């Protein structure tokens, strides 16, 4: 059960120049090492290829983990766990947690300082069999993430199923880990050429000493990205099949920090290559030779496909869709002195019906450049005849194919080695055999349709750019046909025969300097299938559902964000807004075409869409009206007051409820956090969305949520939906959301979308016009609140905002300053670190967030649930603890905050995290609500302030239960403001107050509003519980009323000030707050009650006889009766009381109180504290190196509270009084909670 | 509650700062104290609200200050458009309201020669039955120059009346007229008719 | 464009009750209960001002709920009421006294508020013409106007003052023009003063050198609207 590890931080010298360190266990790097003894002397025998990776960490359900991270390195290190629960054991971060200095350790560590970081791994952390086989987080190090992970500190925190401690079937292959990483050595302090290095477990190109795989075994591979900058790279095994359970997955993917658990079943032997399948100029060298060795000792049918490669002239603009001749059009669809032109000659695959390969097929339009479709089934015996007719030897070889072999021979005895590079001379004809498996048993829920392609490998980087593409389909059955889309960038510079094109098309090749941007960009043309700049039409009849197979092979050198306007395309059981494809990968998209109109495609990228990579679809023809009078208002926005001043004019969505746009639905409690966002457009099944958008500002914008639909006005015609709502002009986008958008039963309760001004995405998301849509299943959003009320939800929108990328940059040159770097704000919901309020949630209540990313290629911000881990519900039940954000994807997540106190909502990417994509969030405890102590005198009289005494009527006597003559806060002016200057921000759970009596008149306040503030300048009225602009508190109507006031969303502030509205005669009130400290710990455990057994409380001596019954257990707070206190047998200064707590408890407050008996008052005035574990070891509670001598009480009725910043420890807590008044007796009760 | 304005009346050449102090009995916030302006024979106007902030479309020439029990309205430069009677005042709250003493603001006028006229009731007045002896004085110094119906060591009081002209909005002039409300015989019994004349330097 | 119109000059005898109206225009009848303390122009504040003294409060009426307060002097002397939908406030001044002759205005509280954070208004920025209320037990009296010319045997100064006295006339308002409007130079009008007789006295003069100039129509005109009389008299 219990696990324990003595890790450590070792400096070492690694210049990456010398690899294959076979003599290990012996640039500057700081790496995790593992030892085996408390002396930290002898290292555990470590495998020689871990390179720069730390150890591996196992765990199970409820299995504790005890890291002991000693800092041996020459500069401060830390520990930073991911996906495992604790209590400020391993927060790592230097930020505003507001915890006692006992927990401030992890922030900075001097050399040595072994420390101890314990985590518990509860049930919500540990997975099951149905969950992913073994969760694979990385327990990184955090004190300055960029330099910490440029120093190599990283590890593999694995957690999975119980029962794996025993080496029964778990020691197999030792569960070795893989860490595709991008280590930046240049920008560390270890400097005064150091390029970034792509590595696989720290080992650069092909020099990874021997990952050893098994012949015929299903193995789990554990992949952890690493990186502080964006950009990603796919991972491929050259000759190994990629299939996992029911996931139609072929490319294993990573991202600057992401965790994956691949599963691969091996059948063959030998050596393969782990390959970064990108031909980057400086990258793609993250290759490692994997070796697979011996670890230990029907419907058959005959089909043929004729296909031949030959050259042909193709244009991507079959029509003259370039009216403009100078703005970005003619440079890529016209021919001239410094540009290649419109149509070029490329070599394709086309079919020929005859054996002699003479008669071409009736090649159809819109199927440009792509080859014929292919299809196979169970028992297929397809054989493929290829012929070359081009000026070069070319060949085909499918990607990830099940089996590919030559024909008519077991092997080719001639000078042909393999089929992977065997060329075909001009005119020669060859035959290939592609075959699939046989013994794949039916499942009825297996991945039946998958998409891949085929190209040429005489020079892949030139074959793909030369046009060497054909499709390939794998579907199972046990109009109906559709051409596929191929997203690509075809480069003439990397084309085989650019010289032929330039000599044929440029009128004179005198000089182009080979470096002019226009010609170079024209070489790299962006194509959707074989077309660019509005050259597609995919009109398909309505009603019939659509099956598309969408691929992205080309030279895009980044990720895609392909989006369909007007529809959402069914993923595996989910309907997404925009979909992402890595290059050399694709997927089977399902769709419905019940929505007519004018719809255009695109990459959604800011620049790729403007590159003519658009295409048009052009389908054409073949209960309660839920209002949202949303508007677009202009605000002078300050992205944050941390490290400096952002004051830019931004535009934002604000919801209303009345036709007169007069109430901008002020940001109160729940909607405090939306920052630059807009309103929660919620809806259910069958509902009707009456969204009466209005617009403002100098420039008109509009509204769009992937659900708008142009009514089919002007039949026998088609135009884009007008939208584009002019200044001061309104519209009404009233539409009916369809039932195919409902999240499944297996899916989360309510899915979420993103809506924006689609008129120009790239220029107004930087202006902030973005907002969350919330389509939720069935009837689960009843009541006037229009929410599930069961779950508290919030909106996370991670995006970098660039002033130069917004309309208001000209308006934002106002401050004295010259580049976009000074105007980049890495915002979460428009606020950059330590600035986003409104994030408060209940620990007992499950909560939900709405995570989105909008924007450029940079927008790969990862999200880490700091201290929490949950279960995803897609298809089946799985678990996860770190999430990605692909631009355009709006996704629903959950992280129930069982651990109370401040936290962080973590963004992993080191460049971003040091830029500000994370800002705090606090979960409190509903157990603690004790009064802040206005009546106790703890809040002294000087703090409270108001105006208008005039009668010696100070407000300083506005405390509850106060009595005697003039005993309250009174003014005759109807406008008054009583300021409970708390001076320490805490969690205000409610207010309790009564009226006053003067002579015979009764005076009070019948109705009032509350104003709470943390800084004393910004001041917001409590607007919680919705159903109103703000809450008008039901005041008191009598001086003796029982008023049970609570706050549904509890205030978090340090000024809670009472503004009265309706009152009688005058204002004369006495008020007492109910609250708790920010960390939600200060609460009596139950010493006053019987939570502590009487046998646990004992005394050195206790006055017990026939008349005196002063037992030690009678020292409970507020105990009344015979000997309602403890008295000793002999009243001497050496007396002392023991209370047992059974273990160490954190106590920060102690309440002491005198007693009264025999018509006299008795109370101890001198006391000291001590702690012990067994009563033999003697440790006094050190208090600044002395024992503090208070005066203490002055009567026996008022209990006083004293704070202990260092929490007391041990199971035995000892109080030693010194001097007393009239006898020795006290009443005691402590305040605190559980911590370690 | 009780508001007092210091000074009671001030005369100043246009364009110069003028300061008017307000004193109360009650320790009141400066929010509940403001300053109004009234042109003679007209409705007044809001000038400064909250004792520190200026109201709608008023130039930054004016300002306010003070708190608690002492307030001050300060006009950096005053023009005849604003030469008026000004009121510090507490308003609205405590369910009761009251205004200030109304310090009339005047324009300094050079010391010129005053004009004096005296007219006994002529014959038409005598046969009208109203034999009112009248004396008027104009463009004088000071405004409060008090004259009385002095006849042969005899007071005439409790029966006369006096009309005082409002300060001129252009020349800041002043004029006073004293008339007797008495019958013919009451005038006829006396023989000498005159009202006393005071300056810095008639038959039946 | 907000209007706070009031009725014209009204004359009543002491001991009765005179009711003056204040019709509001330019706002919905209520501005909410100041639940947010935002727009408080609903509160109509009465005020009166005498010729010989500064303005002094009368009362407050809230149209939203009908609540009201009064100055301690007029608890039983002034009463307040609101219309239903005509947007007009009604004040009734009872137990009239002869000193009540004055100018009566109506107000509301709409501008700003300068406190820590509060945007209500407790300041008057809206204000009508002003109702002239005349209270006296005497009935209406005509233009007992008499001329005031320099004595023929005492006319030697270049400058000579001419006047006309409207005496014992009643009630207000009464106008006097000079030279029948032919000349405005040196034209002055003394304010009405309540004589010991209880009726009004007014004097209008011209200080132009009438002696220096020849015979000119120094015929001053007296206009009494309550009695509908015009008297042009040459001095
Ligand atoms: C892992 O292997 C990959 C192979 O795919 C390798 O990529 C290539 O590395 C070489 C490293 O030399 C790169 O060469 C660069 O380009 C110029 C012009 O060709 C070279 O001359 C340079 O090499 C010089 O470096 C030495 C030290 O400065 C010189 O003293 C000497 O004269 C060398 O000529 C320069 O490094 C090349 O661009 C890449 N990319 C390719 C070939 O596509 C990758 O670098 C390897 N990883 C590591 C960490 O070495
Ligand atoms: C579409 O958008 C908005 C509709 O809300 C509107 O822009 C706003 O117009 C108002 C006026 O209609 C602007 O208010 C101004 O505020 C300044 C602040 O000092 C005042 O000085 C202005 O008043 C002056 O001008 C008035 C008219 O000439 C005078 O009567 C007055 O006495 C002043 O001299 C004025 O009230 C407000 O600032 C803008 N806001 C924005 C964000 O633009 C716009 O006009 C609508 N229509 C069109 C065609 O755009
Ligand atoms: C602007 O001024 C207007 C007055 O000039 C002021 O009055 C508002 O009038 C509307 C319309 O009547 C009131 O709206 C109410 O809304 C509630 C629901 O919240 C309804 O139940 C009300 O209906 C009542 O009347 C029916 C017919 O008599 C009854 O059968 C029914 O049972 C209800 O009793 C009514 O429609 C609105 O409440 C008032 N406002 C106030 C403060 O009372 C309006 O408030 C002013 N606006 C602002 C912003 O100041």
């Amino acid at each position: 059960a219990i696990r324990r590890y003595y890790l450590g931080a070792v400096e070492l010298s690694w210049d990456y120049r010398q690899s294959e360190l076979l003599r290990e266990l012996h640039y500057k790097k700081t790496v995790f090492v593992e030892f085996t003894d408390q002396l930290f002397s002898v290292a555990r025998p470590r495998p020689p290829w871990m390179g720069l990776l730390g150890p591996t960490i196992q765990a199970e359900v409820y299995d504790t983990v005890v890291v002991t991270l000693k800092n041996m390195a020459s500069h401060p290190v830390s520990l930073h766990a991911v996906g495992v629960s604790f209590w400020k054991s391993s927060e790592g971060a230097e930020y505003e947690d507001h915890t006692s200095q006992r927990e401030k350790e992890d922030d900075k560590v001097l050399p040595g300082k072994s420390q101890t970081y314990v985590w518990q791994v509860l049930k919500e952390n540990g997975p099951t069999a149905s969950d992913p086989p073994c969760l694979t987080y990385s327990y990184l190090s955090h004190v300055d993430l960029v330099k910490d992970l440029n120093s190599g500190l990283i590890g593999a925190l694995l957690v999975c199923r119980e029962g794996s401690l025993t080496r029964e079937r778990t020691q197999n292959l030792h569960e070795f880990v893989l860490l595709f990483a991008v280590f930046d050595e240049g920008k560390s302090w270890h400097s005064a050429a150091q390029p970034a290095m792509h590595t696989v477990n720290g080992y650069v190109n092909r020099s990874l000493p021997g990952l050893i795989g098994c012949h015929k075994k299903s193995v789990y591979w554990h992949v952890i990205g690493m990186g502080t900058s964006p950009e990603v790279h796919s991972i491929f095994l050259e000759g190994h099949t990629f299939l996992v359970r029911h996931h139609r997955q072929a490319s294993l993917e990573i991202s600057p920090l992401t965790f994956l658990t691949a599963q691969t079943f091996l059948m063959d032997l030998g050596q393969f290559l782990l390959f970064c399948h990108i031909s980057s100029h400086h990258h793609g060298g993250m290759e490692a030779h994997v070796r697979v060795e011996s670890c230990a000792e029907k419907h058959p049918k005959t089909w043929v496909h004729y296909i031949a490669a030959e050259e042909e002239d193709w244009d991507y603009a079959p029509l003259v869709l370039a009216p403009d001749d100078r703005s970005y059009k003619s440079q890529y669809l016209n021919n001239g002195p410094q540009r290649i032109g419109r149509k070029y000659k490329k070599v394709r695959f086309m079919a020929y019906t005859d054996e002699t390969f003479k008669t071409r097929e009736a090649i159809q339009h819109e199927s440009g450049i792509l080859g014929p479709l292919l299809y196979g089934e169970v028992g297929d015996t397809l054989l493929i005849i290829f012929k070359n007719q081009a000026s070069r030897p070319y060949n085909i070889y499918p990607h990830g194919i099940t089996d590919v072999r030559p024909l008519y021979s077991r092997r080719l005895p001639k000078g042909v080695k393999h089929l992977k590079d065997f060329p075909i001379l001009p005119g020669e004809i060859f035959k290939y055999k592609w075959t699939v498996t046989v013994e794949d048993g039916p499942t009825k829920s297996d991945p039946r349709c998958l998409t891949r392609y085929y190209s040429s490998f005489v020079n892949m980087e030139r074959d793909l750019a030369s046009g060497l593409i054909g499709p390939l389909l794998i579907c199972y059955k046990e109009s109906d046909k559709r051409n596929v889309i191929l997203f690509s960038v075809f480069d003439e510079n990397r084309s085989w025969y650019l010289t032929e094109n330039i000599q044929r098309f440029l009128p004179n090749p005198a000089g182009v300097q080979l470096e002019d941007p226009e010609f170079q960009a024209s070489n790299i043309m962006h194509s959707i299938n074989g077309y660019v700049f509005d050259s597609l039409q995919l009109s398909v009849c309505l009603h019939e559902v659509a099956y598309w197979y969408i691929l992205s092979i080309g030279a895009q050198t980044d990720f895609l964000s392909v989006f369909f306007s007007g529809y959402t395309f069914k993923h595996k059981m989910v309907y997404e807004d925009t979909l992402t494809l890595f290059p050399f990968s694709g997927e089977t998209v399902f769709m419905s075409m019940e929505n007519p109109g004018l719809w255009i495609l695109g990459c959604h990228n800011s620049d790729f869409r403007n590159r003519g990579m658009t295409a048009l679809l052009k389908v054409s023809s073949c209960k309660r009206t839920r209002h949202y009078f949303i508007a677009a208002v202009e605000q002078l926005w300050d992205y944050g007051m941390s490290e400096s001043v952002p004051r830019f004019k931004k535009v934002v969505f604000r919801e209303f409820a009345d036709g007169s746009f007069t109430q901008p639905s002020y940001r109160g409690e729940l909607n405090k956090h939306l920052g630059l966002l807009g309103p929660y457009i919620r809806a259910e099944v069958e509902d009707n969305i009456m969204v009466t958008f209005k617009n403002q500002a100098s420039r008109p914008y509009s509204f769009y949520s992937s659900l708008i639909s142009y009514p089919d006005d002007q039949e026998q015609g088609a135009e884009p939906r007008h939208n584009f709502v002019q200044p001061n002009e309104t519209r009404t986008y009233f539409w009916k959301v369809q039932h195919h958008m409902a999240p499944t039963e297996d899916e989360f309760d309510c899915k979420a979308w993103a809506y924006f001004s689609d008129v120009d995405l790239e220029k107004d998301v930087h202006s902030g016009l973005i907002g969350p849509l919330l389509i939720c299943r069935a009837n689960t959003l009843n009541a006037a609140h229009g929410r599930q009320v069961t779950v508290q939800e919030f909106a996370l929108f991670f995006t970098i905002f660039d002033e130069t990328k917004s309309w208001y940059f000209t308006e934002n040159v106002e401050r004295n300053c010259t580049l976009k770097e000074n105007y980049r704000f890495h915002a979460i919901n428009g606020y950059v670190m330590d600035t986003l309020p409104g994030l408060v949630m209940a620990q007992n209540q499950r909560i939900r967030w709405y995570l989105l990313s909008m924007g450029s290629n940079e927008n790969i911000h990862s999200i880490h649930f700091s201290g929490h881990v949950f279960s995803v519900r897609k298809k089946e039940e799985y678990k996860m603890a770190v999430y990605n954000l692909y631009p355009g994807v709006f996704e629903t997540v959950e992280m129930l905050p069982s651990k109370v106190g401040i936290w962080r909502i973590e963004c992993l990417i080191g460049e971003h995290l040091q830029a500000g994509m994370s800002t705090t969030f606090l979960v409190y405890s509903k157990k603690c609500q004790t009064p802040l102590g206005m009546a106790s005198g703890h809040i002294r009289d000087f703090q409270i302030t108001a105006s208008g005494q005039y009668g010696q009527w100070a407000p300083k006597l506005a405390r509850l239960h106060y009595s005697g003559s003039i005993n309250a806060w009174s003014t005759k002016e109807p406008f008054s403001w009583i300021k409970v200057d708390l001076l320490a921000p805490m969690i205000i759970h409610g207010i309790k107050t009564q009226g006053a009596r003067q002579k015979f008149s009764s005076l009070y306040i019948s109705q009032f509003i509350i104003m709470y503030s943390l800084d004393g300048k910004k001041w917001q009225t409590y607007r919680g519980n919705s159903t109103g602009t703000l809450m008008v508190f039901f005041g008191n109507v009598d001086s003796s009323g029982i008023k049970h006031n609570i706050f549904n969303p509890p205030i978090i502030a340090r000024y809670i000030r009472l503004h009265p509205t309706h009152y009688s005669i005058r204002s004369t009130l006495r008020m007492e707050l109910m609250g708790c400290d920010l960390n939600s710990c200060s609460m009596p455990l139950g010493m006053e009650s019987k939570a502590i057994s009487d046998a646990q409380i004992t005394a050195s001596s206790y006055f017990t006889n026939m008349f005196a019954t002063w037992s030690p257990s009678k020292a409970r707070l507020h105990l009344q009766g015979r000997s309602n206190a403890w008295r000793p047998q002999v009243n001497n200064p050496k007396e002392w009381l023991q209370v047992d707590f059974q273990k160490t408890m954190k106590v920060t407050g102690v309440t002491t109180q005198g007693v009264k008996s025999l018509l006299t008052s008795m109370y101890v005035k001198e006391f000291l504290i001590s702690s012990s574990q067994d009563g033999h070891q003697w440790t006094l509670f050190f208090q600044n190196g002395k024992v503090k001598v208070f005066q203490g009480n002055q009567d026996s009725f008022t209990p006083v509270v004293n704070s202990l910043d260092p929490p007391l420890l041990t199971r035995y807590l000892r109080i030693h009084p010194q001097s007393w008044v009239h006898q020795i007796a006290l009443r005691m009760e402590v305040l605190g909670c559980e911590a370690q | 509650i009780v508001l007092t304005q210091f000074p009671g009346t001030l005369s100043l050449s246009p364009g110069e700062r003028a300061t008017l102090s307000c004193r109360a009995s009650q320790s009141v916030a400066s929010a509940y104290l403001a300053w109004y302006q009234q042109k003679p024979g007209q409705a007044p106007r809001l000038l400064i609200y909250g004792a520190s902030s200026r109201a709608t479309d008023i130039p930054h020439r004016f300002s306010g200050s003070g708190s608690g029990t002492d307030f001050t309205l300060t006009i950096s430069r005053l023009e005849p458009e604003d030469f008026a009677v000004y009121y510090c005042q507490q308003y609205g709250t405590s369910a009761l309201l009251t205004f200030g003493g109304g310090t009339k603001v005047e324009i300094k006028r050079t010391v010129a020669a005053p004009s004096v006229f005296i007219f006994p009731p002529s014959d038409e007045q005598l046969k009208s039955g109203t034999a009112s002896v009248v004396c008027l004085l104009n463009n004088f110094y000071p405004r409060e120059a008090k004259v009385q119906w002095k006849v042969d060591n005899a007071l005439q009081s409790g029966n006369s009346q006096e009309s005082v002209t409002e300060q001129d909005s252009k020349d800041s002039t002043y004029s006073l007229s004293s008339t007797l409300t008495l019958s013919k015989a009451d005038y006829e019994k006396h023989k000498v008719y005159a009202c006393e004349v005071t300056h810095q330097g008639f038959n039946r | 464009q907000v209007q706070l119109v009031q009725s014209g000059a009204e004359v009543k005898k002491p001991g009765a009750s005179v009711k003056v109206s204040c019709k509001t225009s330019g706002y919905n009848f209520t501005g909410y209960s100041a639940s947010g303390h935002i727009f408080t122009a609903y509160s109509v504040h009465w005020v009166r001002q005498a010729p010989g003294q500064g303005l002094e409060w009368m009362g407050r009426i809230n149209p939203n709920s009908g609540a009201t307060d009064y100055a301690h002097k007029f608890q039983g002397r002034v009463t307040m009421s609101r219309d239903t939908s005509i947007s007009t406030a009604y004040m009734e001044l009872s137990r009239l006294t002869s000193d009540d002759t004055a100018m009566y205005y109506c107000a509301r509280a709409d501008n700003y508020f300068d406190i820590v954070t509060g945007y209500t208004s407790h300041y008057f920025d809206y204000w009508g013409r002003g109702t002239l209320v005349t209270v006296s037990s005497a009935s209406t009296k005509g233009p007992s106007v008499f001329p005031l010319a320099p004595c023929s045997r005492s006319t030697s100064e270049s400058t000579a003052a001419l006047g006309c006295l409207v005496k014992d006339y009643f009630p207000e308002p009464v106008t006097v023009s000079w030279n029948s409007g032919a000349l405005t130079s040196g034209v002055h009008t003394f304010p009405a003063v309540l004589q010991s007789s209880g009726l009004y006295s007014l004097s209008s003069v011209v200080t132009v050198p009438s002696s220096s100039l020849g015979t000119k129509t120094y015929t001053c005109n007296v206009d009494h609207k309550p009695s509908n009389t015009k008297v042009d008299k040459r001095v």
